[PDB]
RNA sequence: CUUGAGUCUCGUAGAGGGGGGUAGAAUUCCAGGUGUAGCGGUGAAAUGCGUAGAGAUCUGGAGGAAUACCGGUGGCGAAGGCGGCCCCCUGGACGAAGACUGACGCUCAGGUGCGAAAGCGUGGGGAGCAAACAGGAUUAGAUACCCUGGUAGUCCACGCCGUAAACGAUGUCGACUUGGAGGUUGUGCCCUUGAGGCGUGGCUUCCGGAGCUAACGCGUUAAGUCGACCGCCUGGGGAGUACGGCCGCAAGGUUAAAACUCAAAUGAAUUGACGGGGGCCCGCACAAGCGGUGGAGCAUGUGGUUUAAUUCGAUGCAACGCGA
């Protein structure tokens, strides 16, 4: 994430522009993951868990647009 | 002694400290000051107010040198990532790149085992 | 909203030799964008990111922004 | 105060000067309810000062209360495995009650012969800003800016 | 005889396997430059590192290991498993059209081969990580969790071991039985008119109908309806143990009892209660305050002790100026 300040440009806007390079390269999750080693194991089990969780909201939510809460 | 008015500020963010360098555009420091030398020990060193002070700090360290402008490298994902960065600007500097130097391996060594906390 | 260049032009092999394409699939650090956000489909995708990872031995796109 | 928001009850200003201000310190310093014993110590103490400082008797005290007003203090906040001090600004009628209690109890501990000469003592000790009452507004002050690192990030 | 099972032709996808190269990040180490008082670590610390110049930062070098992003309830493999890129050798699967063989099939005790990790042998290699071990903490203790280090091991070659919650806790093969939304990979046809339409195969994910099921659930990838063969079970414990055999360098593996003892052990689900689970909301619960109690003397009640008797009852909150 290489951030270079252009002309007119204040350095608030500068540091948000930097902030948000850093988040969509992932550089700061990439160092939480790498911070321990992860089993295998784990991380099999933690990416089905993750697939299930994403794909159940979507079913979930139908089920929502579907009731009346009053 | 000498003038160089274009330097670079490595910033080392880690968990627990914040280390402030500021050196030359070929990498030899002129002074440094980090957050456990500014006054701050134990859980008050990892706050961002800590490195902030710190950046503040090395700055004095470093004003005899006349520096006006000068880039950003920042390092690490711990707290002051960001403080450091006002306070330098809110120091009378000139910010012209910011970039991330936080080494990133390609599945290199293997990292220690998860603490059972 | 995004669909296959690639199956749309009916490209067969992704060409490693083809720089101009490659870098509309990178990032700006240089790392291969996933097709969820491409929209290519996966028999490319597997193509197109084979293709830059040779590109990047042959030093035609870095492999990070920093070298 | 887990739910129910609570209103002001409002105060008589005082027989003589007409202001709420100095009615609150006559109730600070007021023991067992006897209001009328607690107004007698506060004018006289007032027309000790006016005499000894040459401002109005009012505009004494406010000197006073200027000089111990505290602007920040340190409120607890547990963390595991340590207390943090978290510094979070007062509000501006807590300012005057804090700086109130805070001359109350420095005039209780003096060794004048009256309580009014312990008072008047006080205040004047405060216009001049020195005793124990600005002492205290220093301890807290510093406290607060020791712990200036887990201010907003913990408030 | 050709419909089961095979062979041939043309293609397709794939971390399938073996061998050999190579690339870029990053860690560590070595040498040097700048630079100065801390670094590191934790809940907090300390051990440790540092004025003999650390950490930070820059340049050069060495070495090993693993391949971010792509990456996907995606793919391949009989299973175990397989993830940078390139080459060499090589297995299987699937699709299209036609031709060929003519039941050549299914299952399989014994047998044989493969088989994560740890472990074993020999010779290498050794960055990171890390049993053992050492020190620092934590604690009533702490042979632990946490911290600083750290050997075997993890890596390579060749042998050995043959065990895993080796799991879908579901043996293989075949046929049959309503559906819906996807993923992946072939293929036919239609103004290709497109980032289209209509079919037709393989594999796969999630729902769910009948039916089945003790229930949970399974549900064309069955745990439905049937057929073929194999393996296995017969209360809990003793015990996957002893003895014997076979295998192994060893660790051990495998086959596999009995006496004795019990009236249960167990599965699923239900209502509660509980959680150092979550959510929401309260209460002088905390916080924000004021005044006390605990110290003193006395009053009073209780315990205890004492006494011929010190009548009896009340004993966490909810007994103790209580029945009185
Ligand atoms: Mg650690
Ligand atoms: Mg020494
Ligand atoms: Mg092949
Ligand atoms: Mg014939
Ligand atoms: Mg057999
Ligand atoms: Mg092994
Ligand atoms: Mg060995
Ligand atoms: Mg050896
Ligand atoms: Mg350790
Ligand atoms: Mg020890
Ligand atoms: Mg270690
Ligand atoms: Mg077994
Ligand atoms: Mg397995
Ligand atoms: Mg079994
Ligand atoms: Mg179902
Ligand atoms: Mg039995
Ligand atoms: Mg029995
Ligand atoms: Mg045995
Ligand atoms: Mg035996
Ligand atoms: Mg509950
Ligand atoms: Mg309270
Ligand atoms: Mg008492
Ligand atoms: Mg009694
Ligand atoms: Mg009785
Ligand atoms: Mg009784
Ligand atoms: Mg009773
Ligand atoms: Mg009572």
């Amino acid at each position: 994430p290489v951030i270079k300040v252009r002309e007119n440009e204040p350095f608030d806007v500068a540091l948000r522009r930097f902030k948000r390079s850093c988040e969509k390269a992932g550089v700061l999750a990439e160092v939480r993951r790498r911070e321990f080693y992860e089993k295998p194991t784990t991380e099999r089990k933690r990416a089905k868990a993750s697939a299930v969780k994403r794909h159940a909201k979507k079913l979930a939510r139908e089920n929502a647009r579907r009731t009346r809460l009053y | 002694r000498k003038q160089v008015s274009d330097g670079v500020a490595h910033i080392h963010a880690s968990f627990n400290n914040t280390i402030v360098t500021i050196t030359d555009r070929q990498g030899n420091a002129l002074g440094w000051a980090t957050a456990g030398g500014s006054g701050f020990r134990g859980s008050r060193k990892s706050t961002p107010f800590a490195a902030q002070v710190a950046a503040e700090r090395c700055a004095d360290a470093v004003k005899e040198y006349g520096i006006k402008n000068l880039e950003v490298m920042v390092k690490g994902p711990g707290p002051g990532r960001e403080s450091t960065i006002r306070a330098l600007n809110a120091a009378g500097f000139r910010i012209t790149n910011i970039t991330d130097v936080t080494p990133i391996p390609h599945n290199g060594c293997r990292p220690p085992k998860k603490r059972r906390v | 909203r995004k669909f296959c260049r690639f199956t749309a032009e009916g490209v067969q092999e992704i060409d490693y030799k083809d720089i101009a394409t490659l870098k509309n699939y990178i990032t700006e650090s240089g790392k291969i964008v996933p097709s969820r956000i491409t929209g290519t489909r996966a028999k490319y995708q597997r193509q197109l990111a084979r293709a830059i990872k040779r590109a990047r031995y042959l030093s035609l796109l870095p492999y990070t922004d920093r070298h | 105060p887990r739910r129910r928001v609570i209103g002001q009850r409002k105060i008589l200003p005082d027989p003589k000067f007409g202001s709420e201000l100095l009615a609150k310190f006559v109730n600070i310093l007021m023991v067992d309810g006897k209001k009328s014993t607690a107004e007698s110590i506060v004018y006289s103490a007032l027309e000790t000062l006016a005499q000894r400082s040459g401002k109005s008797e009012l505009e004494a005290f406010e000197v006073a209360l200027e000089n111990v007003r505290p602007t920040v203090e340190v409120k607890s906040r547990r963390v595991g495995g340590s207390t943090y001090q978290v510094p979070v600004e007062v509000r501006p009628v807590r300012r005057n009650a804090l700086a109130m209690r805070w001359i109350v109890e420095a005039a209780r501990k003096r060794g004048d012969k009256s309580m009014a000469l312990r008072l008047a003592n006080e205040l004047s000790d405060a216009a001049e800003n020195k005793g124990t009452a600005v002492k205290k507004r220093e301890d807290v002050h510093r406290m607060a800016e020791a712990n200036k690192a887990f201010a907003h990030y913990r408030w």
